[PDB]
This record gives C-alpha cells, sequence and structure tokens, in this order.
C-alpha cells in the first residue's frame, strides 16, 4: 500500500426505477385510423399462423 | 361477314376464369362482424381421409 506516482478518478453509472406522471393537453393530435387485417403465413408439418 | 379467323374469344375466357382466381389471403376484420363465415374460408384446412362412401369421396374431393 504504497502511493504509486499518479492518483485516480473513478467514474460509475448509477440507476433508479422511478414513478412518473404525464400530461398531456386536450385535442393536442389527430389519429387517422385504417381498417385492420388478418394473414396467412409460415404453415407448418401441424400448425398454420396467422 | 364476321369472319372466323382464330381461336374464339368467348371460349378462352371461359377457360381462362379457371385459372386466374389465386388463393385468398389478406383479409380485413370488422368488429361490427365479429366473425364470418368468410374468414373460416380464410381459415379451413380442407383435409384428406374420406369416409369410402361414394359420394363421400366427391364430397372431400
Amino acid at each position: 500500500k504504497i502511493h504509486p506516482g499518479v492518483a485516480m478518478t473513478v467514474v460509475r453509472t448509477d440507476e433508479i426505477l422511478s414513478e412518473n406522471i404525464l400530461f398531456s393537453s386536450r385535442a393536442s393530435t389527430s389519429m387517422f385510423i385504417g381498417t385492420p387485417n388478418v394473414s396467412r403465413r409460415e404453415a407448418r408439418v401441424d400448425a398454420v399462423t396467422f | 361477314m364476321k369472319v372466323q379467323g382464330s381461336v374464339d374469344r368467348r371460349r378462352l375466357q371461359r377457360r381462362i376464369a379457371g385459372l386466374l382466381p389465386p388463393p385468398a389471403r389478406r383479409l380485413n376484420i370488422s368488429r361490427g362482424s365479429e366473425f364470418t363465415r368468410d374468414v373460416r374460408g380464410l381459415v379451413e384446412e380442407h383435409a384428406q381421409a374420406s369416409s369410402l362412401s361414394a359420394a363421400a369421396v366427391w364430397r372431400a374431393g
């Protein structure tokens, strides 16, 4: 535990889980909705995925 | 005054009508419907192993 010629600065990142409050004013965005679909893909020897 | 000059258009229309339709995909969904016999068509898989009756073979295809 001799002190070497140099000293060191240490950096470390710490993280915190939090609960947030969000506010969003009235009629602030307009949305355009299109119709949904149904599609077939990847039929295997036992099953079919949609 | 209608000179026969090639294969009749009207007959080939009938024969290409059967080859045209491809397999169905991409059906759109309506909760106002919430289900359709059309969705069944897209979903059904329509398999083999008939019952050996004279018509049950034809019904199954």
